[PDB]
């Protein structure tokens, strides 16, 4: 089978800048590769067909170029309705569709820091018999930021789950939010608490102790 | 990028193709090939998988040799690609009633299949040909001599063999591409990309004599396309001009057809008046008999400017021209107790030449000479035969006192001519001389008095003499004044 | 216009089957291809099957060789999905998609989630995250909890508050309930002055929350 | 006068089949009348034959299928250049 290999994964570019991504099928497809824009909550756009044509409602920022193996699309200068995720695709014979990876095109800005803060389990939540922490690390722009729960100086085991939001519309900055869970016996037998944030500092944890 | 096989490549003409169903719907090829209702096999992705295959290296958008070409489908052809002579006379009949019917236009019709020798298939080829279409058929895949097998063996098509991607002839299993005097080049056979019939858009990967025939068909569509009114033997000799040189390692042939396999491998270089086109013909080896005859003819529009004889013992006695129908025909005679002999001719495009030959009887004097001297007449060939056992000034043949020497002597102002010599005293196997850059090779000739001669033969622009006094190799060049 | 209306979308038990179908307008529904294409979050395109209108001939991706099924009704211009035995990893969403032979895919359907999972409706219990006592800006929020199904709806101040809110995206837990924060920075000053509130819908349990956020 | 052609590779020889090939100014009417000369003499003989196809404007002839018994009859019928055994074809 055809198998179509996109090159980067992420693409990080800033607006008006010119954007590059490549498709590499593993056999000959000729010029009958696609390409498609999907936006979040959205169903797949048809942008480029046949390599090079721009289909119906496209802009002319939008352009593709290659036959054979090697594909590129190329967005002439980057609007903000183009940080998207791009895929490619082409027909085959034993799977009659194969489709790219995906390529995630994300807004560039300068490297920024998390504004860490901890928040201790509520009142109403510890007569249920269940205890939440929450670390939240708002507006910085590197997506990449690793949680490491602090215990009264011991390890987060398995107990930890975390979200990240999408990239601010205004910003262009990330924020994230872990919880560590416990049950109501082990947060009282406990002394300390903290969450360390390595982002770009070195290491700035934020503890709490009740 | 672009395949490997489309490398060397740089209007109302027709490309009929006799093969198997094809998958008309596919991208690669839609619009631009009908399908005719033509069908005639003995008895579904499977059976469309050969002939959509070279309908995309034919006129392919993205693959294809003539990007475009108009082709037409006749079904011949089973879905396992078994077809019969007769089915294959009834479709080459159907051409003949549609070129009667379709206005007038260059017909190039693609017989990318193979079957033993036929003589009613050849005859049908013959009867195409003189209604002015340009065959192209496949050498056939089985290691063989093309000339065991139809339609590859019809001296009035273009037979086309096999090469891969280092321009060796391509080997599969103990089978591979045929080879002989009956095939004029060779083209990529071998990992051809081409339009598939499993999708709409699938691209496959075949290889064999019909992928290089096909090849060879969109050259041809290409070159009718700038030029509507060429004719075969025009068509031919751009065919063998434009191929790559002595880019084959003729060690994979077997030693016996190394000489009669022309080392040529299909191209179509930039395009870039009146210059002077020789190729040499090969005629069929003679027998054991002592009075046997090796005749070679040149086609039709073709002019014979040369006569060659050639022997693996070097028991021959020579060659001679002889006016046969209007034209000259190259005779070599076999000696007594030689296993029998090779005419080699040198067939060229030389318009309202009316070459004609100069005989001089044996002199038996110190030797024998004739020359040409009619008024803007050139000597283009030296031949020289006799009738015993065992022999004991410029525009000039000269042969051995017992010896009879032959002259050709051809109607051609254009043409400035002139011999070139190379001898060696002791020779290992050859004794070489070729034509300098712009010259072409009309005749390829040994001086006589020599001790072992096996004979001598025209290799492109290069004048060889086999051997076994200095031996020495002429070589007459001629070319056009401008 | 073309247009490609899907249903049959919800909660199906593990080890269920879900039933989707795709209707078509604009077009002669049997003169193009048809494909049920899905996509887990996060991840990418992945193929079920298609069919021809026409014919009725079919083609299915055998990772799903026995649980997949696709049919059409020609005289309602309607395509058809069936998927048996589904597991937790069959979480995606679905969508059906018109092909143009040789060419591309044209029109896509508007996307159907289907969520695989045994728990039952739950409402939210809004616990609040304090802003803390210790240190310009102040963080605060409020800890959506236990609840079943997606999605839940956060406000602040019945929407008078929008600036630097940010509601994150659930998490799905060990007891099959989901759980999210959603947290606003505001100026240390306006502590004592400003009322914060954060309003909480579960629109499928009808479960509307509002709960005060105050400093400890 | 008339000779007989045959596929050298005889794994590729279809006997029972025969192109049936007329001299070179042979007119359609004389092919006719060829074919249906051959199957008279054929049937008179006990041999049930069958003219699949006539051949006019590539080639004079016809195509038969009949009997191999038939061939030193159909070589000595008035018109006939040379008759030519079927035979396979294949795609390379
Ligand atoms: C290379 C060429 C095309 C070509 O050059 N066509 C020509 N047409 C006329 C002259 S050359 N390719 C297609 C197939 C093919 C077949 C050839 O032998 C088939 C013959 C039949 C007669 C006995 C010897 O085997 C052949 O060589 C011949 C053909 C005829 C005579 C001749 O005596 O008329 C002859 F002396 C030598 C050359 C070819």
């Amino acid at each position: 089978e055809i198998v179509l290999t996109q090159s980067p994964a992420t693409l990080s570019l800033s607006p008006g800048e010119r954007a590059t991504i490549t498709c590499r099928a593993s056999q000959y497809v000729g010029s009958y590769l696609n390409w498609y824009q999907q936006k979040p909550g959205q169903a797949p756009r048809l942008l480029i067909y046949d390599a090079s044509n721009r289909a119906t409602g496209i802009p002319a920022r939008f352009s593709g170029s290659g036959s054979g193996t090697d594909f590129t699309l190329t967005i002439s200068s980057l609007e903000p309705e183009d940080f998207a995720v791009y895929y490619c695709q082409v027909w085959d014979s034993s799977p009659p569709v194969v489709f790219g990876g995906g390529t995630k095109v994300e807004i560039k800005r300068t490297v920024a820091a998390p504004s860490v803060f901890i928040f201790p389990p509520s009142d109403e939540q510890l007569k249920s018999g269940t205890a939440s922490v929450v670390c939240l690390l708002n507006n910085f722009y590197p997506r990449e930021a690793k949680v490491q729960w602090k215990v009264d100086n011991a390890l987060q085991s398995g107990n930890s789950q975390e979200s990240v939001t999408e990239q601010d519309s205004k910003d262009s900055t990330y924020s994230l939010s872990s919880t560590l869970t416990l049950s109501k016996a082990d947060y009282e037998k406990h002394k300390v608490y903290a969450c360390e944030v390595t982002h770009q500092g070195l290491s700035s944890p934020v503890t709490k102790s009740f | 990028s672009i395949p490997w096989n489309l490398e060397r490549i740089t209007s109302l003409v027709e490309v009929y193709l006799l093969d198997t169903s094809i998958q008309s719907d596919h991208r690669e090829i839609e619009g631009r090939v009908m399908v005719t209702d033509f069908e005639n096999v003995p008895e579904a992705s499977k059976c469309d998988s050969h002939g959509t295959h070279l309908a995309g290296v034919v006129s392919g958008r993205d693959a294809g040799v003539a990007k475009g070409a108009s082709m037409r489908s006749l079904r011949v052809l089973n879905c396992q690609g078994k077809g019969t002579v007769s089915g294959t006379l009834i479709g080459l009949e159907f051409i003949r009633k549609s070129q009667l019917v379709q206005p007038v236009g260059p017909l190039v019709v693609l017989l990318p299949l193979a079957g033993g020798y036929s003589r009613v298939l050849n005859a049908a080829c013959q009867r195409l040909a003189r209604a002015g279409v340009v065959l192209v058929t496949a050498a056939g895949n089985f290691r063989d001599d093309a000339c065991l097998y139809s339609p590859a063996s019809a001296p009035e098509v273009i037979t086309v063999g096999a090469t891969n991607a280092q321009d060796q002839p391509v080997t599969l299993g103990t089978l591979g591409t045929n080879f002989g005097r009956c095939v004029d080049l060779f083209a990529p056979g071998e990992d051809i990309i081409g339009a598939s019939s499993d999708c709409s858009t699938c691209f496959v990967s075949q290889s064999g004599t019909s992928q290089a025939a096909a090849h060879v068909a969109g050259i041809a569509a290409m070159m009718l396309s700038a030029e509507p009114e060429l004719t075969l033997a025009e068509l031919r000799q751009r065919l063998i001009h434009f191929s790559a040189k002595d880019v084959i390692n003729e060690a994979w042939f077997p030693e016996d057809q190394r000489v009669l396999t022309p080392n040529l491998v299909a191209a179509l270089p930039p395009s870039t008046g009146w210059q002077l086109f020789c190729r040499t013909v090969w005629s069929a080896h003679s027998g054991p008999t002592r009075m046997a005859t090796a005749i070679a003819r040149c086609a039709p529009d073709e002019e014979l400017l040369s006569c060659s004889s050639f022997s693996r013992s070097g028991k021959r006695r020579g060659e001679r021209m002889e006016a046969q129908g209007g034209k000259l025909v190259c005779r070599a005679h076999n000696a007594f107790g030689g296993e029998g002999v090779y005419a080699i001719a040198r067939c060229c495009l030389l318009p309202q030449a009316n070459c004609s030959v100069h005989t001089a009887p044996p002199a038996e004097a110190s030797g024998t000479r004739v020359h040409c001297h009619q008024q803007g007449h050139v000597l283009t060939g030296c031949s020289s035969h006799w009738e015993v056992e065992d022999l004991g000034q410029p525009n000039q043949c000269v042969g051995h006192r017992e010896a009879s020497i032959h002259a050709s002597c051809c109607h051609a102002p254009g043409l400035e001519c002139k011999v070139k010599e190379h001898g060696i005293p002791a020779p290992q196997e050859q004794v070489t001389v070729a034509c300098e850059e712009g010259w072409t090779l009309t005749g390829c000739s040994a001086l006589p008095g020599t001790s072992h001669v096996l004979g001598a033969y025209a290799v492109d622009n290069t004048c060889v003499v086999r051997s076994r006094e200095a031996v020495t190799a002429v070589a007459i060049c001629c070319r056009s004044r401008h | 216009e073309v247009q490609l209306l899907e249903s049959g979308g919800g909660l199906v038990q593990p080890g269920g089957s879900l039933r989707l179908s795709c209707k078509a307008s604009g077009y002669t529904f049997s003169s193009y291809g048809m494909y049920w294409v899905r996509q887990a979050p996060g991840k990418g395109l992945e193929w079920i099957g298609w069919i021809d209108p026409g014919s009725g001939g079919t083609k299915y991706n055998e990772k799903f060789k026995g649980k997949a099924t696709i049919s059409r009704d020609n005289s309602k211009n309607t395509l058809y999905l069936q998927m048996n035995s589904l597991r937790a990893e069959d979480t995606a969403v679905y969508y059906c998609a018109r092909e143009r032979y040789g060419y591309y895919f044209d029109y896509w359907g508007q996307g159907t989630l289907v969520t695989v999972s045994s728990a039952s409706t739950k409402g939210p219990s809004v616990f609040p995250l304090a802003p803390s006592s210790k240190s310009g800006t102040a963080a605060l929020g409020c800890l959506v909890k236990d609840y079943f199904p997606e999605p839940v709806t956060v406000s602040w101040n019945s929407g008078a508050l929008t600036s630097g809110v940010h509601t994150f995206p659930a998490v799905l837990q060990s007891s099959g309930l989901y759980s999210l924060s959603s947290v606003v920075t505001v100026p240390s000053s306006s502590l004592g002055t400003q009322t914060y509130i954060c309003n909480v819908n579960h629109k499928p349990s009808n479960t509307k929350v509002d709960k005060k956020v105050e400093p400890k």
